[PDB]
C-alpha cells in the first residue's frame, strides 16, 4: 500500500536509522 | 462502496471530458477497450469479464460532438448509451437550453443517471463539467443541475465550469448567459470552482514556452488538476482529503462556495532540466499571483481558505515549513478572522504524464483550489458587460420570444448585486 | 489478574497505536504471526496484560480499531505486524466522518456506536476483573476527536469506577491542518474534563522538535513520529507488566498526581535520545537523564516548563540502576529549580523504578507531569475559537447537523474556567 | 546552504559574466551542461541527479547577444529563464533604461531573482557586473540599485563598475550617462570598484606583451579576480574572509565606497620560466603604480586601507614579510589616521589556468582591493569632460525629452561634487 | 574532583584548542578513538580533571567549540583528534560576525548565546565541584574578541566564586591583519579586565620570534606557533592532573602574583625550546635553564622584560629534579638581576615543582610573571587607537547596530588606568 509515510527511519533502541581540509600539520 | 458520478455537458464539457478520461485509463493502466494487460473502483464500474465501463454521462443537444467520440478511438471504452446526442443546438440561449428542446432530453438524462447511481451505494457527489458562457453547456447544465437537488438533495455537487473570460470571448451573449446562470447555480451547487480561459492562456505562455497550441492541451492541463483532486479518492495516501470532507472544509458560509484553482509545476522539458523541484518552491510557484487558473489577481484580493494536495514522494515536515513560509511573508494575506487556512493532504503516487504530451515527468505537484475574495472582481466585470448590454434590451427580443418572461433579468441582476455585497461584508 | 482495554480511534490514532503494537509485541517477544521467541519467563508471566490466548498458541490484542474512514485500517493490515488484531474486533466506517466533529459525534455517532460498545464488552467480561482502557485518538479530526469522544462517554457510563486515560494528540499552534482545529478540540475538551480519569497532551510539532534538536534527524516520519511516542506510552505501562524494586500502576500515578479531579492534564517526555552524534561518547548514567525529563527541548508537549510551575511530577525508570539517586537526584533538581517548583506541595516529585529496561538499552525513563505549563495551548485554541464566533463563519454546517449554538457558548464558559483554575492555583 | 547571486546588466557586464561562469565551471569541474562527472555551493544550486544551475542573470535589453548566449555552446548551463532579454537598445541613453523601456523588464528581472534567492538561506550579497558609459548599463543599472536596496535593506551589494577610461572612451555620450549613473550609485550600493579599461588594456601590453588582444582577453582578468576576490567563499584556506567582512574593513566612512584592483602575477608562458613568483615578488608587482586597474596613479595620493588575496601556496611568513617592506618603502604612502591599513585572506587552491587563453600555471597569486583617495582625480576628469559638453545643450534634449526634466543633470552635478569635496576632506 | 571546563571562542580558539587538547590527549595516552594504552596509573589518576566517562571506557573532552561561522569546526572535526569533541558542544553560527566587535556581543552573538550558555552549564553542573573555566581565544578579530568576551562577562555572575583562566592572543605591533585591530582589542579588554581572574598575553609575531631566533624553524606554519601556546597550557594545568613534591593549581597562582585586582595580566615563557641543531649539544639542568626561562628571545609576548621591573615572578617546574635546586636557581637570579625586580615585595617568587614531566623530556617550564614590560603593550594598542579615533575610523557599522559614542570614551578610561597603575607600581 506504499507506506513510505511509515518507513522507518528508527530501529529497535529509539534513536534513529543510519542514513576537505588541508590540515597545517 | 465509493464512487463518484461525473456529468459532461456542453461543447466544451465533452472536450473536458474526453481529456479527462484519456488521462484516468493511462492513469489506471486500464485500456481503450476497458480492460488491463482496488483504484478503480471510484471511477469505473466491471463489465463482466474483467472489463471496465466509465461512470460518466455525456449530453448534449447537438450531435456532432457526441458522435465524434462515438466514431473516434474510444468507441467502445464509453456506454454507448449515456452518449446522449440531441438534434438541434440551443444556439447560445440560456433559454432555449432549459425551456424549449431541454425537457426532452432531461427525461432521457436522468433515467440514465438512476441507473449508473443504483450501480453502488455509497455515492460521494458528482462532477460537473460545462461551459457557462454558451447556451446547452449553461442551459442544459442548469436545467440538470435543478432536478438533481430536488432528487439528491443530501450530495454534494462538485460544479467545474469555465467563466468567461475578460479579454478571449469567442461569443457575444456571454453577459446574457452567465449572468442569467449564476444564480440558479448559486443555490443549486454546493460546491464549483471558476475557469477563466485566458488564465491558462498565460500560464501556457511563462510556465511552457509554447507560444500558441490549440484546445487539446487546455483541456490536459485541466484534466491533471481534476486527477490530482480525485487521487484522495483513488489511491492510498498519506493524509488523505476526500470529496465529503473537502466539501465542508472549505466552505466558510452557505453562499461563498466559488474557488479558483491553481497547478504547480507544469513545466516543459525545456526547464525540467534546469531547476528541483522541491515542496518548498512549488508552493511559492503554486501562490504566485499570476500562475492560477482565473486571472484574478489576489493582490488586492484577500485569501479566506486554501487546499493543497502534495502528489509523489512528498514528507509531511518540509510541507510544513513550505506552508511557514507562506504565512510568514507579508505578500499573501490571510483574513484577520482566521490565522490558519491550510489543507496538506499527501498522495504517495507522483502524477503521470500524457505519452506525446507537452507536460513533463515530475517527482511531486501541489494541486491548489482557494476561495478568496479576490473572486467578487470577476463577477462585477460581468455586471459591467452586462449592465450597458442591458440599458436598451439588446439581444432579450428571441430571449423573450421563446416563452421567457421579461424582469427576470432584473431579478438576477438582484442576486448578483446580493452577490457582490455578500463578498464585501465577508472580507470587512 | 487485571487486564487494560485498548481503543484505537481516528486516522491518527490508528496510526499512533499500530506502531504501539508494533513496539509492544517485539518487546515481550511475540512475532508477527502470533507466535512467541524468546525464552524468558519475564516477558510471559504478564502477556495478559494486553493479550488473550486464542486456543491455538497464538496472542491476540485486546485492542479496538474503531473508525469511519475504511482507508486507515486497510492500511493496518497491509503493514508490518497487520496481522494480529481480529477482525471481528475491527469496526468500519463508509459515509465518513470529514474533518467534522459534529457529524462525527451525532449522525454517523449512533449507528457505530451500538456496534462498538458490542465489541468492548465481549473483550471486557470475557475477562476476569479487568482494569483500565487506554484510548489513543486525535482532537484535531472529525472521527477521532467526535466518534471517540462518544466511546468515551459510553464506557464510562457502564464502568463509573475504573481508571482510563486517552494519549491524546492536539491541534498546532505553528503549522496547522484540518482547518476546524479549535472546534474539533475545544468541543471535546468539554468531555474530557468531565468525563476521563487522565488526559495526556501530545502536540505534534513539539514531536518535531523532538526529531529536529535533540535528534538530529533530517527527515524522519510518522514510523518514528509514532516510535517516539510508543515509548512512552510502553514506559507509563511497562511497569504494571514487569516487577520491579518499586513497582507501580496506572492508578498508583493516578492518586499521586493528580491534585483536583477536574485538572489531570500531563506533560509526557521520554529519555534517553540519541542520534549518531549522541550516542558514542555520551554517559547513560541517572544524573545525565535527570536533565532530561527538566528540558523543554526533550518535551513532547509544546508547552514550555520555564513559563510555569510543576504542580507534581513523576517519572519511571527502567533497568539496572540504584534507587537512591533516582531520589537524590529528584531532590537536588527540586533544591535547584525550586522557583520552577510549586511551593505550597513539599516533596513534589514522585519515583518508581521497574526492573525491566526498554529492550536492547540499559536505562530510560519516562516523565510524567501535571504542570501549569499547560495553559498555553489552552488559550491559543481559546482565542482561534473566538476569532470563529463573532462572524459566525464555519458553524452553519455544524448547526445543520443539530450542533446549535447554545452548546458553544458553555464548552468557552468552561474553557477558561479550566483555566481561570489553572491560573488562581499560582 | 550559502549562497551568492550574480547579476549582469549590460552587454559589457553580461560579457564579463561569460568569462566569469566558463572560469568558474573548469574551477569546480562541471561540464558546460552542469552535470558532474560541497564547495560549489555559493555559485550554483541543485538540478535532478548531478546538475548544477548558477545563480546569475544575465539581463540586457538588446537580443543580439542574449539570445546569443541561449544559442551558443552554453545554452543548458543557465536556466532559460534566467536570461532575460528585452526588445530595443537604450542606444547610450540613461533616459532610456531607466524610465521608458526599462519598466517591463526590471518587473521580470525581479522575479527570477526572486525565486533565485528563496531557494536557500545565508546569503551574502549580489555582485552586479555592469559598465557605466552605455546606456543598458547605467539605466537599468540604475533602477536595479534602486528596487534592490529598499527590499533587501540589510544585504551587500558589488557593483563591480566597467568605468570610461582616460585616453580612449569609444564612446560620445558617455560622460553624461557617468554622472547620471553615480547620482544614484552613492546611495544604493555598499562596495564598488573601478575597473578602467584602458588600465586593462596596459597590463595585457605589458604583463603578456600582447598588443592587440580582444574584448574575451580583459574579461578573462576580470574572471581571475572575480574568481580570487570570491576563493574564500568557496575553497578552505588558513585564514579565511568573505563578503561580510569587506563591507566592514574597506568603507570607513558610509559614503566612500570606490576602491582599485590589480592582480599579481599575469605572466605568459615564457615569462613563467624566467623568475620564481616568491610572495614578496607578487606584492611588490601589485604595489607598483603601473599595475593598477583604474590607470589611478597612487603616487600622488594617499592609500586609505588595503586588502591582499594570496592564493595558492602562500605561507603566513611572507606575507608579514611583504607588508612589512612595504611599510618600510616611502613610495607608497599612507594616511595618517590608519595605522594598520593592512588585511589579507590566504587560500590554498591556486588560481586555474584555462587551456588555450593567456595566461600561465602559476603556484601563488595576489588579488587586491584597495581604498585610498586618488580616486579624486579620476572623477575630477569626468568633472571636466562635463562641463565643456553640459554648457551649451550636447545631447541633452533626448535625455530631456524621452523621460526626465531638465535639473536631474545639475543634481548629478552636485552629487558627484560633493564626492569630490569628500574626497579631500578624508585626506586633510 | 577539580576539573576544568574548556571554552574555545573564534577561528584563533578554535585551532588553539584544536592542538591543545591532542598535546593534552597524549599526555593522558588517549587515542583519538578514545581508548586508553599505557598500561600507567598515573595517567589515569587524573582524568576526570578534563575528561567525562562515556560509559563506554571512552573519554569525551569537557571542552565547548564555538564561533559563528561553520568552516572552522568542520575543518577540526576532519583534522586528526577532532573527532574527540561532541557535536553537542559544537555549536553553529551561518552568517558570521566578520572582524566586528559590536554586532558579534551585542545582535548576532546573543543570539547564539542562549544555547552555548547551555551546553556550558552542564558540563559545569555535571561534576561536584569544578575547579575553573579554560576560554582562549584571540583579541584581533570579531566572533573571538567581540562575543569572546561576552561569555566571560556572563560566567562572573552565575559563578562568581570560581576561577576565570583566559589564554587572550593580543594583537601584532608592526605586521597586524583585521585593519580594526584597536577597536576589538580596546573594546574587549575592559570586560576581559572586571570579569576575568587572571588572563594571559600571547603575542603573535613573539611566537614567530621564538621560531626564527630560538628554534631556528625554516619553515613555521600556524601549527608551529600553536604548539608553543599549547606547552604553555600544558604547564600551567599539569600539577592539577599530575603530582609532584609541591602542589600547584589555578587559585595558587592567583593569589601569589596578583596583588591588586585590577591588574592580571601574565607573561608566559616555555623552556626548554632548543634549537635541534643544539638539541644534541645543550646541556639540560636546573641551572642552565633558569635563563633560559628569564630571556628575552624565549617571550611569547613581544615586550622586552628589561624595559620593567618584575613585580612578581613565578615557574612552574617539571621533571624528574632536585627540590633543592627548584629555588637557588631563581635565588641567583634575583640577587643578580636586582633591578629587575620590584622592591617593596622581597621574595617575589614561586617554584612550583611538578614530578612528572612531558613525555621524553626530563625537565620542562612553563613561566608565569606579571611584570610592568605589558605597559608597551597597552600603551601600543592605545594610540593606534586614538589615532584612528581622532579622525572617526571604521566606527559607522559599530554605532548603527546598538552601541553609540559614549561607550569608547570609557573603553581608553580603562585602558589609560591600567598603564597609570603599572605607574604607580613602577
Ligand atoms: N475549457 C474549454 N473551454 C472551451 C473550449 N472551447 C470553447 N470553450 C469556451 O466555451 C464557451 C462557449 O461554450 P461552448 O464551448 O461553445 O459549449 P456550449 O456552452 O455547450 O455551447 P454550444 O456551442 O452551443 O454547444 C466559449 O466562450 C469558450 O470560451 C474548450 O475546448 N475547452
Ligand atoms: N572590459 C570590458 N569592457 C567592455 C566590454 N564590452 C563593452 N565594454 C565597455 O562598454 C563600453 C560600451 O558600452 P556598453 O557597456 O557595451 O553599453 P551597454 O551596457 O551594453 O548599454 P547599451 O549599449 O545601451 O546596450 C565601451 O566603452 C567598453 O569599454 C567587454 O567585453 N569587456
Ligand atoms: N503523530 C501523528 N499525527 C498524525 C498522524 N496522522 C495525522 N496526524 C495529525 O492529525 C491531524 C489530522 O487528523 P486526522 O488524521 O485527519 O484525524 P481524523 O479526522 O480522525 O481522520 C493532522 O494535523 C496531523 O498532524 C500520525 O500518523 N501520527
Ligand atoms: N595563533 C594563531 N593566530 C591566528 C591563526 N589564524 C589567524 N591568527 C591571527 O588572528 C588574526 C585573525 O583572527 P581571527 O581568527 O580571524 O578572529 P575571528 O574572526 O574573531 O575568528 C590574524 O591577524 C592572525 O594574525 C591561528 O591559526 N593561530
Ligand atoms: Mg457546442
Ligand atoms: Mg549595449
Amino acid at each position: 500500500l506504499y507506506a513510505l509515510r511509515d518507513h522507518l527511519d528508527s530501529k529497535l533502541v529509539p534513536n534513529q536509522s543510519t542514513d576537505h581540509t588541508n590540515v597545517l600539520s | 462502496m465509493r464512487e463518484v458520478i461525473s456529468i459532461h455537458v456542453g461543447q466544451a464539457g465533452i472536450q473536458i471530458g474526453n481529456a479527462c478520461w484519456e488521462l484516468f485509463c493511462l492513469e489506471h493502466g486500464i485500456q481503450p477497450d476497458g480492460q488491463m494487460p482496488d483504484a478503480f473502483n471510484t471511477f469505473f464500474s466491471e463489465t463482466g469479464a474483467g472489463k471496465h465501463v466509465p461512470r460518466c454521462v455525456f449530453l448534449d443537444l447537438e450531435p456532432t460532438v457526441v458522435d465524434e467520440v462515438r466514431t473516434g478511438t474510444y468507441r467502445h471504452l464509453f456506454h454507448p448509451e449515456q452518449l446522449i446526442s440531441g438534434k438541434e443546438d440551443a444556439a447560445n440561449n440560456f433559454a432555449r437550453g432549459h425551456y424549449t428542446i431541454g425537457k426532452e432530453i432531461v427525461d432521457l438524462s436522468l433515467d440514465r443517471i438512476r441507473k449508473l447511481a443504483d450501480n453502488c451505494t455509497g455515492l460521494q457527489g458528482f462532477l460537473m463539467f460545462n461551459a457557462v458562457g454558451g447556451g446547452t453547456g449553461s442551459g442544459l447544465g442548469c436545467l440538470l443541475l435543478e432536478r438533481l437537488s430536488v432528487d439528491y438533495g443530501k450530495k454534494s455537487k462538485l460544479n467545474f465550469c469555465s467563466w468567461p473570460s475578460p479579454q478571449v470571448s469567442t461569443a457575444v451573449v456571454e453577459p446574457y448567459n452567465s449572468v442569467l446562470s449564476t444564480h440558479s447555480l448559486l443555490e443549486h451547487t454546493d460546491v464549483a470552482v471558476m475557469l477563466d480561459n485566458e488564465a491558462i492562456y498565460d500560464i501556457c505562455r511563462r510556465n511552457l514556452d509554447i507560444e500558441r497550441p490549440t484546445y487539446t492541451n487546455l483541456n490536459r492541463l485541466i484534466a491533471q488538476v481534476i486527477s490530482s483532486l480525485t487521487a484522495s479518492l483513488r489511491f492510498d495516501g498519506a493524509l488523505n482529503v476526500d470529496v465529503t470532507e473537502f466539501q465542508t472544509n472549505l466552505v466558510p458560509y452557505p453562499r461563498i462556495h466559488f474557488m479558483l484553482s491553481s497547478y504547480a509545476p507544469i513545466i516543459s522539458a525545456e526547464k525540467a532540466y534546469h531547476e528541483q523541484l522541491s515542496v518548498a518552491e512549488i508552493t511559492n510557484s503554486a501562490f504566485e499571483p499570476a500562475s492560477m487558473m482565473a486571472k484574478c489577481d489576489p493582490r488586492h484580493g484577500k485569501y479566506m481558505a486554501c487546499c493543497l494536495m502534495y502528489r509523489g514522494d512528498v514528507v509531511p515536515k518540509d510541507v510544513n515549513a513550505a506552508v511557514a513560509t507562506i504565512k510568514t511573508k507579508r505578500t499573501i494575506q490571510f483574513v484577520d478572522w482566521c490565522p490558519t487556512g491550510f489543507k496538506c493532504g499527501i498522495n504517495y503516487q507522483p502524477p503521470t504524464v500524457v505519452p506525446g504530451g507537452d507536460l513533463a515527468k515530475v517527482m511531486r505537484a501541489v494541486c491548489m483550489i482557494s476561495n478568496s475574495t479576490a473572486i467578487a472582481e470577476v463577477f462585477s466585470r460581468m455586471d459591467h458587460k452586462f449592465d450597458l448590454m442591458y440599458a436598451k434590451r439588446a439581444f432579450v427580443h428571441w430571449y423573450v420570444g421563446e416563452g421567457m418572461e421579461e424582469g427576470e433579468f432584473s431579478e438576477a441582476r438582484e442576486d448578483l448585486a446580493a452577490l457582490e455585497k455578500d463578498y464585501e461584508e465577508v472580507g470587512i | 489478574m487485571r487486564e487494560i482495554v485498548h481503543v484505537q480511534g481516528g486516522q491518527c490514532g490508528n496510526q499512533i497505536g499500530a506502531k504501539f503494537w508494533e513496539v509492544i509485541s517485539d518487546e515481550h517477544g511475540i512475532d508477527p504471526t502470533g507466535t512467541y521467541c524468546g525464552d524468558s519467563d519475564l516477558q510471559l508471566e504478564r502477556i495478559n496484560v494486553f493479550y488473550n490466548e486464542a486456543t491455538g498458541g497464538r496472542f491476540v490484542p485486546r485492542a479496538i480499531l474503531m473508525d469511519l474512514e475504511p482507508g486507515t485500517m486497510d492500511s493496518v493490515r497491509a503493514g508490518p505486524f497487520g496481522q494480529l488484531f481480529r477482525p471481528d474486533n475491527f469496526v468500519f466506517g463508509q459515509t465518513g466522518a470529514g474533518n467534522n466533529w459534529a457529524k462525527g459525534h451525532y449522525t454517523e455517532g449512533a449507528e457505530l456506536i451500538d456496534s462498538v460498545l458490542d465489541v468492548v464488552r465481549k473483550e471486557a467480561e470475557g475477562c476476569d476483573c479487568l482494569q483500565g482502557f487506554q484510548i489513543t485518538h486525535s482532537l484535531g479530526g472529525g472521527t477521532g476527536s467526535g466518534m471517540g469522544t462518544l466511546l468515551i462517554s459510553k464506557v464510562r457510563e457502564e464502568y463509573p469506577d475504573r481508571i482510563m486515560e486517552t494519549f491524546s494528540v492536539f491541534p498546532s499552534p505553528k503549522v496547522s491542518d484540518t482547518v476546524v482545529e479549535p472546534y474539533n478540540a475545544t468541543l471535546s475538551v468539554h468531555q474530557l474534563v468531565e468525563n476521563a480519569d487522565e488526559v495526556q497532551v501530545i502536540d505534534n510539532e513539539a514531536l518535531y522538535d523532538i526529531c529536529f534538536r535533540t535528534l538530529k534527524l533530517t527527515t524522519p516520519t510518522y514510523g518514528d513520529l509514532n516510535h517516539l511516542v510508543s515509548a512512552a506510552m510502553s514506559g507509563v505501562t511497562c511497569c504494571l507488566r514487569f516487577p520491579g524494586q518499586l513497582n507501580s500502576d496506572l492508578r498508583k500515578l493516578a492518586v499521586n498526581l493528580i491534585p483536583f479531579p477536574r485538572l489531570h492534564f500531563f506533560l509526557i517526555g521520554f529519555a534517553p535520545l540519541t542520534s549518531r552524534g549522541s550516542q558514542q561518547y555520551r554517559a547513560l548514567s541517572v544524573p545525565e537523564l535527570t536533565q532530561q525529563m527538566f528540558d523543554a527541548k526533550n518535551m513532547m508537549c509544546a508547552s514550555d516548563p520555564r513559563h510555569g510551575r510543576y504542580l507534581t511530577a513523576s517519572a519511571m525508570f527502567r533497568g539496572r540502576m540504584s534507587t537512591k539517586e533516582v531520589d537524590e537526584q529528584m531532590l537536588n533538581v527540586q533544591n535547584k529549580n525550586s522557583s520552577y517548583f510549586v511551593e505550597w506541595i513539599p516533596n513534589n516529585m514522585k519515583s518508581s523504578v521497574c526492573d525491566i529496561p526498554p529492550k536492547g538499552l540499559k536505562m530510560s525513563v519516562t516523565f510524567v507531569g501535571n504542570s501549569t505549563a499547560i495553559q498555553e495551548m489552552f488559550k491559543r485554541v481559546s482565542d482561534q475559537f473566538t476569532a470563529m464566533f463573532r462572524r459566525k463563519a464555519f458553524l452553519h454546517w455544524y448547526t445543520g447537523e443539530g450542533m446549535d449554538e447554545m452548546e458553544f457558548t458553555e464548552a468557552e464558559s468552561n474553557m477558561n474556567d479550566l483555566v481561570s483554575e489553572y491560573q488562581q492555583y499560582q
